[PDB]
Order: C-alpha cells, then structure tokens, then sequence
RNA sequence: UAAUUGCGAUAACGAACGAGACCUUAACCUACUAAAUAGUGGUGCUAGCAUUUGCUGGUUAUCCACUUCUUAGAGGGACUAUCGGUUUCAAGCCGAUGGAAGUUUGAGGCAAUAACAGGUCUGUGAUGCCCUUAGACGUUCUGGGCCGCACGCGCGCUACACUGACGGAGCCAGCGAGUCUAACCUUGGCCGAGAGGUCUUGGUAAUCUUGUGAAACUCCGUCGUGCUGGGGAUAGAGCAUUGUAAUUAUUGCUCUUCAACGAGGAAUUCCUAGUAAGCGCAAGUCAUCAGCUUGCGUUGAUUACGUCCCUGCCCUUUGUACACACC
C-alpha cells in the first residue's frame, strides 16, 4: 500500500466498552474481543464510522474511536439493518436491541431464568446441565461440566 | 438404462452384499412422408409383440 | 574414505524371512578379475552399480 | 498367467493333425483358415485357438512335437 | 372387448421346468412315494428328449428333521 | 504481539541500509531479520521496489523473490 | 489489427473494466452495498468494500458477452462457492439473487446488456462496442 | 472450399475437436488465443507441439479447438494431442508423406502421447468401500 | 534465432528459447551431470522437459519408474500428507519457485543442485530386521541405486515439509533450503543427518 | 409435574456425575450357549423307520 | 498357472460338471448404415472490433453439403503378435519393438459337489405345530416412546492451519431423475441481505430443468504465527420452509455466543495405477430431514511387482478306540 511513518502518536492497548483492546492488530478484528461483536458486526460499524479498515487499532484518532462506540450502541439510528442484530423483538418492550460487552452475559442469564421461572422444559433441561437443542445425550459430551 | 440396486438379503445378516438389476430401453424413430393408405397399412401390420410402436403426425 | 564400486553381474534371489533382501554377485570395476556376493536392500536388476562401503566382506543366508 | 486351456490345445492338435498342408507360420491366415475349416462359436475362442496352432506349427518346423 | 384371452396346449411339457414342478407337486400331494415321484418326473423329462434334468426336493417328510435330495440324469452346464 | 507490526522510524532506516547482501529477499526473509510481520512485509517489498535495490524475478501470492540491484 | 475481449486474459480485462466502471461514475449501486454478504455460503463481506460491485458487474458483463443468454439463477450458481456447514461436509450453495439481478439492471440502465428473447439477459450491441473498446485498451498498455 | 481437416484428442472424458484449414496462422482454443489457456503452469504443455516441430509449420494453416467435458487438466492434455494430430493430419493429404513422417518422428520421439490417446480410464467402485480398490473398515470384534 | 509470426502471435522469449534449446521453465538441461557413479541410469536429465507435469505410465512395469525425469519425481513426492494428496498443480509451482530460489543462491543450474542434493542423501548401505532368534540383531546391507534415489526424494521432501510446518517460511523456501544444504551435504540438513545416521548404524552392525 | 422436575434434587448432571459407574457397563457379549449348538436339546430323536417312510 | 491351468512323469487311455469358454461394461475404427431430439463446414439475415482480405459472436429450419466429434446397429480388432533372452530349450516366464489395447486387456455378471442346527416365521395371503381370540396378543383412534444419560465399544463427519483460512476473479465433469387423470423436475421476470416469496414458463424428456458454469483446483489480494482471521462444539435472540401437527428444539437463513482440539499411548483398518488419497455430484430413502449407502466423474501420488516372519486358509503325509465325526 504505502510506507507510513507516524511519531509517538499511537499507543498500544486501549480500553473501551469496559474491556481491553490490543493496539497492534488490524482494528476491525481488534474490536472483536468485546463481547457481542463478531467480525461482521465489527466490519459494518467501522464501515459506518468512516474509518480506514487498513489501519490498526493502534492509530485511530481518539475522535474516530468515539464514533465507533457510538454506532455500536445505537445500530438502528445509524442505519444498520435490524436482522443484523443479536436481539430483535426483545420479549418485553419488543424493541430491537444489540446487546454489548458485560451486558450480553446479563441477558443470557435473563432469558435462561425466564424459562426456568416458567417451568418450561427447555429451562428444566438447562437447570439439569444438559444439552437443550435436542441432541442425543447417549454418546457425545462426556468430559463436560 | 434403468438401475435398481438392492441387498440380496431378505434380512440383515451377512457381509453387506449388493446387487444391481438393470432394464435396457431402446428407442428409435423413423420419419416418413406417405399418403393415408400406406400409413394405415404399414401400422396395422408390422405388429410385433415386444416392440411399442407409436405414430404421431404433423410438423408441430 | 575408500570408496568401492561394484557392478551387479547376476541376480540370485531373495533371502530374508521377510524377503526384501536380494542375493547378488557383483564385479567391482576398479580392477575386475575378482568377484564377491552382496546383499541388497532395494529392488535390483542386472548391470546396476553398488557402493560397497567396505570392499572385502560378504554374507550368505538371512533369517 | 496365460496358460492355454485344453479345449484350445486339443483343437490345435486335431487341426494340425489333419490340415498341415494349409496353415503356415502366420496366425493371420491360420485365423482365416479356421473359419472355413472349423466351427467355433466365438471370435475370441477362435483366435485363441489359431494363435496356438500357429505357435505349435512354428516349432514343428524345428523338430517334432509330442502329441 | 378390448381384452382377449386364448388357451394354447404346449409343445411337449417335458421340456418345461414349470410343467414338471407342478407335476411333482401333484405327485407328492397325491400321496406318492418320494423317490418314485422324483425318478418318475426325471425319467419322463429325459424321455421327452431333454439333454439333462435335475430335481431337488427339500423340506421335511415324516421325520422331524429337514433333509434334501438331488435327483439328476444326463447333462447340465451350470455357469455363464 | 511479539513486535513487528508498525514502523518505528529507526526500522524504516534499518530496511534501507540492511537490504544489500540479501541475495534473497521475500515476505518471510523480512520477518526473519527480526522485524516486520507479514502485513507490512509485503508493503516493504513494494516500496523497496519504489526505486532501486530489489529486482522482481518471481511473481506472486505466497512466494515473492528479489535480488540486490546492479 | 482489430480486437474482441476473447483476445484478452481473464483478470486483466475485468480489473480494467472494474477500474473503468469506477472511473466513470455512471453505475447504480443499490445502497446495501458494503453491508451485504454476496452469498449465504460465505463468512465475510467483500474486502473491496467501496468497489467489488464494479468487480461483479464487469464480471457479469464479460460472462454475458461470452454467450447467448443467461439469467439470475445461472449467475447465482456461477458465483456460488462452497459453504462449510461447520462440522458437516461441504455442499455447493447458490449465491445471492439480489446482488446479481441488480447488477443486471444497473448494467442495463447503462445499456451494456438487455432483456433477451428465449429468456435472461443478452449482451447489448452497445456493450459489444464498449467492451471490445476497453479490451483493446488493455492490449494497448501491453504494446 | 479451401484445404482442411478435422481431428481430435482425448484424455479421460475430455474430447478436443480441432479444425486445420489453410490460412494465415491463427491458433485459438474455444475462442481465445493459445497464449491464454491457463491452467498456465501447464501452458507450455500445449505450446509444446508448436515448439518441437518449429513455429514456422503453422503459417500456411489456421487452427481452432473447442474442448467439452473433461476437467481443468484433462482438457489441456486433450487439446495438445488434437493440435499435433491435426498438424500431422494435414501433411497426410496436402503436403507430402516424408514431411509428415518427419513430424510424427519428432513428436513420438519426445512425446506425451501427442498422436496416441491414453488408454487409462476410471475403474468402477464396488460395494463395500468408497473406492474401487478401497474397502471400508472392519474391527473383527 | 530467426523470428517468425503469423496471426495470433507468440511472445518473444517464448518464440526464442523454445525452438532453440528444449529447456525447463527456463533452465539449462545441458551441462547438469551426476557427480556420483551409478545413480546415473537412475537419475534422468535428458530427455529435457518444459515443466514437471506428465501423464506418465511410470507404474505398470517394475523399473520404468526410473525413466521419469528426476525433477518431476521430486515434485511428485511433494504432493502428499492427506490434505495435499493429488494437487500436482499446487506442487509444480512450488518447484518452479524453489528452483528460482536455489538459483539465486550460489548460482548453478538449480536443477543441477537438485541433482547434487539427491546423490548426497542416498545411504550407501543400511540395515534390515533379520530374525536371528527373537531378539533380532541388524544385518547390514548395501542398498540399491534405485532405493538410494527413492530414499533421497522421500527423505529430502519430508524434512523440508516438517520444517515448513507451523511457520512463516514457505514450502518453496524450506525445500530450496533443505536442498542447498544437501547439495554439498552440510549436516545442518534433515536428510544428510538421516543418511549418515543410517550408514552409522549400518556400519555399527557389520 | 414440571414444578416437581426442577425442584427435585437428586436430578440433573451434577448428581449422576458424582455417582460411581456400575461395572455391568464395561461388560462383555455374555454369549451364553453356542458350544451346545450341534447338540439337540429336543431330547427326542427321529428314528430309522420314520425317515425311511418319508424318504 | 489366477485356476485338477497346463507341460511333463506315468497302468492308465481318453472325456464330462466346476475353472476356461460365455455374458455385460469401459477402451480402438476419417471402414459401413444414418441423424432439426447429436453436431461440423459453407451460404444467407445480422452485431462488435479492425479495416487489405480479417477476428469474435447472434440467428430449433433462410437454404446447400458432410458424419471427424455425439448417438447405437451391423461388422472389424488381440491371438500375450514379431524378435530376442530363459527354462527339462516342454507348458511357461521375462525384456524390446510394434500396438487402441499385451497384469484373466481393466472391472464386473454367472458359477459345480458338499457343509452350518449361520441369518431371516419382523417382506410375503409361503408355512407346521404352540399360543391368543371381544376387558383381544385382531384392529383402529388420541398421546407418549424407539432420541431417554454417571459411563464402556464400533462406523463415520469436521479439525488442530501458512501445500493455509478468508475475499474477490478465473472456470471444468460424469452416472442419474423427473407431473394423469396430476401437482414431479424447474429455466426465466420481479420482491427479499439471506433463507425464501411471487408472476409466468419448457419437459412424460438425447427435445425442457442441464453445458446440471459441481467441489477440490487456478489466479490477484487480506491476514502473519499469535488457540490467530485455524477450529466451530455449546448457547441465546429473530426470520422463513415441509407438514394435520415441529415443544424433547425436522430442515433452511441472520446476528451473537467461540469449547475441545498444538498430529494423538497400547493397539488396529484399507490399499499396487487413472489405483491410494483428496474433491464434490446424482440416485436410494424422502411431505420435510444424509454427517449413511449405491454408483459417478474430477485432481492425482509415494512404494512393492517380493516372501513365509506374523496371521488366515488350502494341500499331502501320519495318528485315531471319532462316523450324531473333538460342540
Ligand atoms: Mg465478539
Ligand atoms: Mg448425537
Ligand atoms: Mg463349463
Ligand atoms: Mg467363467
Ligand atoms: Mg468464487
Ligand atoms: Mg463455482
Ligand atoms: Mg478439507
Ligand atoms: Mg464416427
Ligand atoms: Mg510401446
Ligand atoms: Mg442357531
Ligand atoms: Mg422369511
Ligand atoms: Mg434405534
Ligand atoms: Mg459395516
Ligand atoms: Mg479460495
Ligand atoms: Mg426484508
Ligand atoms: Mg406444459
Ligand atoms: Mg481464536
Ligand atoms: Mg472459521
Ligand atoms: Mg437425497
Ligand atoms: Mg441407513
Ligand atoms: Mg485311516
């Protein structure tokens, strides 16, 4: 592409969304160590934030980073589909969400309980430490818990 | 060539032998230009058990 | 190191219980007029050239 | 292994036994001879035959052959 | 009217497999001895100009254990 | 993570003075001189080719190859 | 001497036509571009991001030049690659019917391809023209 | 009509039909020049006939090939055979014999079966294994 | 070389070398000679080829395997370890690359270097597992030229593939590397070691 | 019912996991008789008159 | 010798079943009969690029001609031929040349006498005897179950990456299969990110789907050895398809979640050439579901061309008090 230069400008590692991100990695995949943001999601957001994907997580003007966080926690406003989203049609307020970071942990809990709390067989099945999507439990998964 | 591939066994025991029956279908067509007479003569006769004869007409 | 070249002059057969081993009489090139039988490890035909790593010593049977 | 069965060699015998004048060191014509002179049911078996009666022939030329 | 049936006696039954099976069947069913039934069927087949003919009878007669029998005369190739 | 993902001005200077005597240069070869990961490695190959030093005697993907200028 | 596009190798042509379709600015590029995946048998969107429509179009162009007529179903199938069904054996899968049909319409509104009788899309008489042109351009750089 | 012949080459299921008319020396496959072909690594495999017997030979003739079936290598090995079979078909009827036999000589000397098609062909698999020779897997007990 | 052109034209260096010499990718088959007695008759070179790809019936007869061009024998044995089974096309290019590499370093016909590394890793003798009574000793044996080549092609490629495993350097580089070191054996190479250590234990039981 | 199932302790993996495995699992084919295949158990036997009538 | 296949020795001579022959499939026919349901050249009608003629396409009949390619009939061909080594100069084997083909030409189909308490009464309106027969072991209807999970065994699938993953771009098979008293195979046009939907359409098929533009693979980029962009288990939330019915999640799509696995102990399977391995397809099943099978073509090796060491089985010889024959 081009031999670049820079000075002291870029700092290695940088923390956003309550997690930590390694600098010297191509910024797209850098963002992925945040919980709830796969390569696709990552890809689109920066495509939206107007960032040179060719860059690392290293450069990225402080401003640029902010906008990246911004779009990530409001996907429906910055024109990102909805079928792109980890949690459309909630089950309470019905809004479409994309849940991020330490929050995706919270929400797996919340659903799991919502089932258990209702005595739904799927839940019962969770509470028993089993496989729930109806796979055979005879031969597979023996190491486990 | 119609293939049919089945286990010889009525049941399950034995090395899994497989067996393929086949029925061979031969199809020919001959185009003629004739009047009505010869055609009806040439179709009624020429009858043969085993050969399926079929006469259509027209250019469409 | 004294290299020693010998040309296979006859194929005698397979010793070795396994049988990967072929009995062969060779004629060493540098001054002929003498012969010695060797045991081979690879596939061999007539007029091949074997590098006897020590010229004078031969075997017979194999188990 | 290409060892010729008895029906091959038995025919070869009988043929040489009674048609030595006619037949030659040439299979190609010994082939064609077999048609006119022998009844066989398959091309394969016939060349199989004449091929050997031609071989037999070819070394009767240099000494007898028992049988 | 679009379907027509005709009977037709058959040029010597002695060279029909099926003809003689049904004969045997009727022989053993009519309370005939066994070797009688077989050798009879074979000897009529042969007599009817056959090159060779073979009759197996399997199953069980009178004793409780199954047995089988080959009945053959003349010539048969078996292969190809 | 173990260094060779950026440019550190002295590094650029390394690349210019350190690529003679390399009868062989390529993506790998650049990584082997205790520097540049494969990404910026290819960039260098294009940009030493900007003018001088390396002659392109082999083509493509995976395998690159150059020699000292003459 | 005279020229076709058949006298030009696969990649050189398209990458020149891609640079052409880009250069021009007359195109029509749906709008879901960048945010879309090309096929359900894929993992990541195109890395050309701003582009690759020009890639496909020029590819779509060249293919429909090379022959009588083709449709969306065919281009879907063409452009399709393998889809790792995770831990299950690969199966060939058809690609997006939308990317193509819109690449078709775009190239058609720009008149490089028309509807065709029999079915599908045909290389436009104006396409032949403007295809053989840039093809000739490509051997002009090789002169 | 002008002087011409048609020939072919076959590797596996690929069949490479060729037309060797008299012309100003073109060499195109399906519709593109022979300097394309690609595979490419193998490109020289199909230049090969031209080279073995001198580039000149092709100036009084035109050359076309169209390969159906086969595969991304089967087709390269087919087309070359047809090309050289073709060239030696032409000297058969139009140039003199001795010319031809000199061509066949420097082909079959070098060769990769340029005149003669390869006998090889897939074997049927049999029940009991995913291949023709390969059996499945047993364990005894 | 007397240039000539017709309709669809044939590139310069292509027109060039071809009709003249019948050489490799673009390497010299002339010169290139086997620096060890024997091993000739079991290492080709002439008849000369353009690239190492051939539909060659080299199997149906015991020894005709020998008549296969040694460069394409080398490539052939590149294509394996299940995932790369078949894939001659893949390999062929790796060798093209390889030879180019080898050439760069210390010059020489890189095809001749291949010739050298081969002749230099074939064990002049080895050992088998003769019975002798349960606790089997090791009978020394002088190994065939063919097996001496076979083992070389196998030995060479392998320890280059193992080298090339799990690291940045390409198959082409390691192959070239393994060769160069083995052309005049420098005992820094996987193969020379295995050769010498085979002849070490061959000697150690005679 | 379903209220019982989740409420029931002594259920779910954690429990089974912490139990020893019977040895009847790792058993053999059991086989039981085969060395007695040819020796008829019927006690009965045929006889040479009956087989001679029938056959 | 693959073969009780032959040569030869010979109180045996000469024959039959089985092996071989035979049949089928894949290989060769510019020889033969042909073809708008296969295709080639010429001619028109016509587009583009060049223009000096040219180059590259369009046009189920605008006409002429042909059968190399495709198809399938009839024939032909190979018999291990020529020659030379080798051998009881016997049957044979081996090498070179030639050849479409020279390993039983490659692969199958068929396959004697005899044996087993092998498997199958759960394929049969084949069947003996036993059992049961109205609160049924008949039958149908509703719902669950065959999937149930501390764990042992077997066949597989995907992987541990740099001969690679990913992203564009090149772009190439063969065996198949398809709807009448019906809803099968589906081109094309639109709508949809996707799965899909919708409007039409060709085909009872060498005629249409389909050149099945299949996957490995090829090319130019991105990543750069980091459990990494290798790997994709587990799991959440949404959208669709089949079906009367999908919860214990039929299948399909999207986002997210991102495990074990760093080539695997003792052991053990399969294999000799278009084979192994890699790669995908069609067919069976099938309303819907292939990580299975039966076939198919694609890319295409390394190593034997030997032996009796292991294991398995044949053959003599020899022991037998066995003959229901060492259960
Ligand atoms: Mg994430
Ligand atoms: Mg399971
Ligand atoms: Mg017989
Ligand atoms: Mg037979
Ligand atoms: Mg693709
Ligand atoms: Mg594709
Ligand atoms: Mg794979
Ligand atoms: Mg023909
Ligand atoms: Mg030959
Ligand atoms: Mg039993
Ligand atoms: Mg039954
Ligand atoms: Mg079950
Ligand atoms: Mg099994
Ligand atoms: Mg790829
Ligand atoms: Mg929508
Ligand atoms: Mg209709
Ligand atoms: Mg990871
Ligand atoms: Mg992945
Ligand atoms: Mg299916
Ligand atoms: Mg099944
Ligand atoms: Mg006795």
């Amino acid at each position: 592409s081009l031999v670049v230069q820079e000075q002291g400008s870029f700092q290695h590692i940088l923390r956003l969304l309550n997690t930590n991100v390694d600098g010297n990695i191509k910024i797209v995949y850098a963002l992925t160590t945040i919980k709830g943001v796969g390569r696709r999601y990552s890809n689109l957001v920066c495509k939206k934030a107007d960032v040179d994907l060719h860059k690392r997580a290293g450069e990225l003007t402080q401003e640029e980073l902010e906008r990246i966080v911004q779009i990530m926690q409001n996907p429906t406003h910055y024109k990102i589909p909805a079928w792109f989203l980890n949690r459309q049609n909630d089950i309470t307020d019905g809004k479409d969400y994309h849940t991020l970071a330490n929050n995706v942990e919270s929400k797996l809990r919340d659903d799991l309980e919502r089932l258990k709390k209702i005595r739904a067989h799927r839940g019962i099945r969770h509470f028993w430490g089993l496989r729930v999507r109806g796979q055979h439990t005879k031969t597979t998964g023996r190491r486990r818990a | 060539v119609l293939k049919i591939s089945t286990r010889k066994t009525p049941n399950g025991e034995g090395s899994k032998t497989w067996e393929t029956y086949e029925m061979r279908i031969h199809k020919r067509y001959i185009d003629l230009e004739a009047p009505v007479q010869i055609v009806k003569r040439i179709t009624q006769i020429t009858i043969e058990p085993g050969v399926d004869v079929e006469v259509v007409v027209a250019s469409n | 190191t004294p290299v020693t070249l010998a040309k296979v002059i006859k194929v005698l057969g397979r010793t070795g219980s396994r049988g990967g081993v072929t009995q062969v009489r060779v004629e060493f090139l540098e001054d002929t007029s003498r012969t010695i039988v060797r045991n081979v490890k690879g596939p061999v035909r007539e007029n091949d050239i074997l590098v006897l790593m020590e010229s004078e010593r031969e075997a017979r049977r194999l188990r | 292994g290409r060892v010729r069965t008895k029906t091959v060699k038995r025919a070869s015998k009988a043929l040489i036994e009674r048609y030595y004048p006619k037949l030659t060191l040439d299979f190609q014509t010994n082939k064609r001879l077999c048609d006119e002179i022998a009844t066989i049911q398959s091309k394969r078996l016939r060349n199989k035959i004449a091929g050997y009666t031609t071989h037999l022939m070819k070394r009767i030329q240099k000494g007898p052959v028992r049988g | 009217g679009t379907i027509v049936l005709y009977a037709e006696r058959v040029q010597d039954r002695g060279l029909s497999a099926v003809a003689q099976a049904e004969s045997m069947k009727f022989k053993l069913l009519n309370g005939l001895a066994i070797r009688r039934a077989a050798y009879g069927v074979v000897r009529y087949v042969m007599e009817s100009g056959a090159k060779g003919c073979e009759v197996v009878v399997s199953g069980k007669l009178r004793a409780a254990r199954a047995k089988a029998m080959k009945f053959a005369d003349g010539f048969l190739i078996h292969s190809g | 993570a173990q260094h060779a993902v950026i440019l550190d001005q002295e590094k650029y200077d390394r690349i210019l003075k350190e690529v003679p005597t390399y009868r062989y240069v390529s993506v790998s070869v650049l990584v082997d001189r205790l520097k540049i990961g494969g990404s910026l490695a290819r960039i260098a190959l294009r940009h030493l080719e900007k003018e001088g030093i390396i002659k392109p005697i082999s083509k493509h993907s995976k395998q690159a190859i150059y020699t000292r200028a003459t | 001497p005279g020229v076709s596009v058949r006298d030009v190798a696969a990649q050189d042509f398209i990458n020149a036509y891609a640079s052409f379709l880009q250069r021009q600015g007359k195109l029509e590029v749906p709008g879901y571009v960048d945010i879309v995946k090309t096929s359900s048998g894929n993992e990541m969107p195109p890395q050309d991001a701003e582009g690759w429509f020009y890639k496909r179009a020029a590819s779509v162009a060249r293919h429909i030049y090379m022959r009588k007529q083709v449709g969306v179903g065919k281009l879907n199938k063409l452009y399709g690659g393998a889809k790792s069904r995770g831990v299950r054996p690969y199966k060939h899968i058809d690609a997006s019917g939308s990317i193509n049909r819109k690449v078709l319409q775009a190239l058609e509104k720009i008149g490089i391809v028309e509807i065709s009788p029999k079915g599908g899309r045909r290389i436009s008489e104006n396409g032949q023209r403007d295809l053989d042109r840039i093809a000739a351009q490509t051997l002009e750089e090789d002169e | 009509a002008v002087p011409s012949v048609q020939t072919f080459g076959k590797k596996k299921s690929a069949t490479a039909v060729a037309h060797v008319k008299a012309g100003k020396g073109l060499i195109k496959v399906n519709g593109s020049p022979i300097t394309l072909v690609e595979p490419e690594i193998l490109r020289f495999k199909v230049y090969e006939p031209l080279l073995l017997v001198g580039l000149d030979k092709f100036s009084n003739i035109d050359i076309r090939v169209r390969v159906t079936g086969g595969g991304h290598v089967s087709q390269v090995y087919a087309i070359r055979q047809a090309i050289a079979k073709g060239l030696v078909a032409y000297h058969q009827k139009y140039v003199d014999e001795q010319s031809k036999n000199e061509l066949k000589k420097a082909f079959t000397s070098y060769d990769r079966t340029l005149l003669i098609a390869d006998s090889r062909r897939p074997e049927p698999k049999k029940f009991g294994g995913k291949g023709a020779r390969s059996r499945f897997q047993k364990s005894y007990r | 070389f007397t240039p000539v052109v017709l309709a669809t034209p044939i590139p310069e260096e292509v027109q060039q070398a071809q009709t003249e010499i019948k050489l490799f990718n673009k390497w010299s088959f002339e010169e290139v000679e086997v620096k060890d007695a024997s091993l000739v008759d079991y290492v080709q070179v002439r008849q000369p080829i353009f690239v190492a790809h051939t539909a060659g019936r080299y199997a149906n007869k015991r020894f005709r395997k020998a008549q296969c061009p040694i460069i394409e024998r080398l490539t052939n044995s590149l294509m394996m370890n299940g995932r790369n089974n078949g894939k001659k096309l893949k390999a062929v290019r790796i060798i093209k690359h390889t030879l180019d590499i080898i050439n760069v370093l210390t010059d020489q016909n890189p095809i001749q270097v291949v010739v050298d590394a081969i002749t230099n890793t074939g064990p002049r003798e080895d050992t088998t597992r003769v019975g002798g009574g349960g606790a089997a000793r090791r009978q020394a044996v002088d190994v065939s030229p063919l097996r001496r080549v076979n083992q070389a092609i196998a030995l060479l490629t392998i320890g280059a593939r193992e080298a090339a495993f799990r690291n940045i350097k390409t198959i082409a580089e390691t192959l070239a590397e393994e060769l160069i070191n083995a052309a005049k054996g420098s005992s820094t190479s996987y193969a020379i070691k295995k050769k010498d250590e085979l002849e070490r234990v061959a000697k150690s039981n005679r | 019912g379903n209220e019982g199932a989740i409420r029931d302790k002594t259920a779910g993996r954690r429990n089974n996991r912490s139990k020893d495995v019977t040895d009847s699992a790792t058993t053999k084919k059991s086989n039981t008789r085969r060395a007695t295949d040819r020796h008829s158990r019927t006690g009965k036997t045929d006889t040479k008159k009956k087989v001679n009538q029938g056959w």
